[PDB]
């Protein structure tokens, strides 16, 4: 909310790189931010770049959007709408360049057709944005881009036509994800650079380290290169946006735990979470059981929605134990984090025996020894 | 005569060469059109040729036009269509003239000036043309025809090969090229234009394109694009697309259907 309305003032104080990316829902946040924005500036719906034709260029998806908007627009209401489709027919024309697996001579003449010399689509780009600027009056296009958690291989592309073709001044990538994530493909196609027979012969410790020194520094300097830091949000945390242990609240919540909740009843969000952990733990008022419900004011947003619109849900359907009704709910929520520790994944195997066994083999992960049936949420594993 | 000023090699070469605002050429036409009667009807006694050119210009200068195809095809409508029972239909005696002509050129374009300045009972454009005759007419009702031998141009007719072209004019290239090699179509294309080469080639087909995407803009009647200010020299029409002052322009523009390249 508050972050999306700076976030606001910082795209509009921004056209007077271009990018601006969000760490990380996420997408509701984009969305907000969106459309907070509908000083003229046009802008596009979010690009889910997980939901796009395995092979396409992120630039022919804007350039469809682009073409859908500037036909309503026009549509509404020349001499705009034909040289327009001129600026499409060339960057049509000079596309192959991009998908194109092999080097047709053909296109040397093509080559050969007529400010800088050449088919750049770049060029033929920035053209159509200021043909799309203009067209539409408004200062410049801004672009959206989802995040690529459930495929994150595809951001290579969205990366590759920000360098390539949007170095302008006319329009404003926007992304959202997290930098690592982004860090990696860096690091693959960084490595994917070498020649293979160079990688499987020298291979000495001395000369992977110089190649790995390189290849971070690639990584430092292309990253900074695409996403300014001063064009970095943080993407505020709900714990930090409630009070660590009462003496904060940045933005209180209040969430609504049965059916009515008539906008008075809505049982906080912290106060709720302790009493939940509290029953469905057994664990009184004191200090263990608030630093636990920290350890949960720090897990997924949606994970943390999840798993209390779980447990108070069917705690109304048996009211028309506590412990395993929570229990229940952690058992899916963790169910993937259980599951990777190798502990009883089987429902009705649940028992004292299995439980035994299962907490003997957790601290032997969590290494510890001493103070593991506490079982407190003190590891660095955020599993 | 008038078939040479609508088939001619030589005209098309001199009006594609000479700018757009030269006027007051006419000698090139009278000129290059006994040239290319004398190439394709050499018979003509040489004097014949000079006679019927300036009945032509006479006809011309009489009825007010200027020399060009409005007027030819106004004259060529005149002289063989008429409006007659259904649809403009043509003379009996002038039928095999008509196909001595259509050996040269297409209907079409003459078709429509009879509509135009002739216009019957207020029409759907079917080829080819015919003429009238009440018994043939109900005989091929009562029996129909019967198709036996249509092998010339796959099964078509060649206008619209033209079209087909305009739709696909790089594929027109390939085969034209692909074949170019060949000696046999080398000496086709020697015997009907010797400078005519793919280049050219190329060259005439997209100016075609680029001429009736203006001329097309200009039926609509729409504003006149600023670039044909900078349209001076017919040759600026070989590229897909024209410079007017640092911006390039291209000529596509919106028409009523869908079939961009259709007859109708």
């Amino acid at each position: 909310k508050s972050l999306r309305d700076q976030l606001v003032e910082s795209i509009r104080n921004s056209i007077a790189r271009n990018v601006f990316f969000v760490d990380g829902g996420k997408t509701t946040f984009i969305n907000s931010v969106v459309k907070s924005l509908n000083v003229n500036i046009k802008c596009l719906p979010t690009i889910d770049p997980t939901k796009l034709p395995r092979h396409e260029p992120i630039l022919v998806t804007v350039t469809a959007r682009l073409n859908k908007m500037v036909s309503d627009k026009l549509k509404g209401y020349r001499k705009q709408k034909e040289q327009w489709q001129n600026h499409l027919a060339q960057l049509q024309r000079g596309l192959h360049l991009l998908t194109d697996k092999e080097y047709k001579p053909e296109y040397f003449s093509d080559a050969l057709k007529l400010s800088i010399g050449g088919q750049d689509l770049s060029e033929i780009f920035e053209e159509l944005v200021k043909r799309a600027c203009e067209i539409l009056d408004c200062k410049a296009i801004l672009i959206t881009f989802d995040d690529i958690d459930t495929q994150f291989d595809a951001g290579w592309d969205v990366l590759e036509s920000i360098r390539k073709f949007f170095n302008s001044r006319k329009l404003v990538v926007v992304a959202t994800g997290d930098l690592r994530l982004y860090s990696q493909l860096i690091r693959g196609k960084q490595y994917e650079n070498y020649s293979k027979t160079l990688l499987e012969q020298e291979k000495e410790s001395v000369r992977l380290a110089e190649r790995g020194y390189m290849v971070e520094h690639l990584e430092q300097q292309y990253l900074l290169k695409l996403f300014p830091v001063q064009k970095r949000i943080q993407l505020k945390t709900m714990l930090q946006l409630v009070g660590e242990k009462g003496k904060a609240g940045k933005e209180e919540i209040k969430v609504k735990t049965e059916p009515s909740m008539q906008d008075i009843d809505a049982i906080d969000v912290r106060q709720a979470i302790g009493d939940a952990v509290r029953e469905g733990l057994n664990l009184r008022e004191g200090s263990d059981a608030d630093m636990y419900v920290n350890e949960l004011l720090k897990q997924p947003v949606r994970l943390l929605m999840q798993v209390l619109q779980d447990f108070y849900t069917k705690k109304y359907h048996a009211t028309s134990s506590v412990p395993n009704l929570l229990r229940n709910a952690l058992y899916g929520s963790m169910l993937s984090n259980i599951y990777r520790a190798g502990l009883n994944y089987e429902q009705h195997r649940f028992g004292m025996d299995s439980l035994c066994k299962d907490i003997f083999t957790y601290v032997k992960q969590d290494r510890d020894f001493n103070t593991g049936f506490y079982l407190r949420p003190q590891s660095e594993s955020e599993a | 005569m008038e078939r040479f000023l609508l088939n001619s090699t030589v005209l098309l070469y001199r009006l594609s060469t000479v700018s757009l605002d030269e006027v007051s050429l006419d000698e090139r036409v009278e000129s290059s059109v006994f040239l290319a009667q004398y190439e394709q009807a050499r018979s003509l006694p040489d004097h014949v040729a000079k006679s019927a050119w300036s009945y032509l210009v006479q006809q011309i200068k009489q009825r007010n036009m200027k020399l060009g195809p409005v007027a030819i095809l106004r004259l060529i409508a005149e002289k063989f269509i008429k409006n007659e029972k259904g649809g403009p239909k043509i003379d009996l005696p002038m039928f095999s003239e008509w196909q001595t002509l259509m050996s040269r050129v297409s209907c079409l374009p003459i078709i429509a000036c009879h509509q135009v300045f002739n216009p019957g009972p207020a029409y759907s454009f079917r080829w080819p043309l015919y003429p009238y005759h009440p018994t043939v007419e109900d005989y091929i009702t009562r029996e129909c025809l019967h198709e036996t031998h249509q092998h010339l141009n796959g099964s078509t007719s060649a206008e619209e090969c033209w079209l087909d072209a305009l739709k696909h004019p790089e594929a027109c290239l390939r085969d034209f090229e692909k074949g170019w090699a060949s000696q046999e179509m080398k000496q086709l294309c020697a015997q009907i234009d010797p400078s005519l080469t793919p280049r050219i080639f190329k060259d005439r087909l997209q100016i075609a394109c680029n001429i009736r995407e203006i001329l097309c803009r200009v039926a609509q009647g729409v504003e006149l694009p600023e670039w044909i200010a900078s349209m001076q020299n017919p040759q600026q029409l070989a590229n897909s697309t024209i410079l007017h002052n640092g911006r390039e322009y291209g000529f596509a523009t919106v028409w009523p259907i869908d079939d961009k390249y259709s007859q109708e």
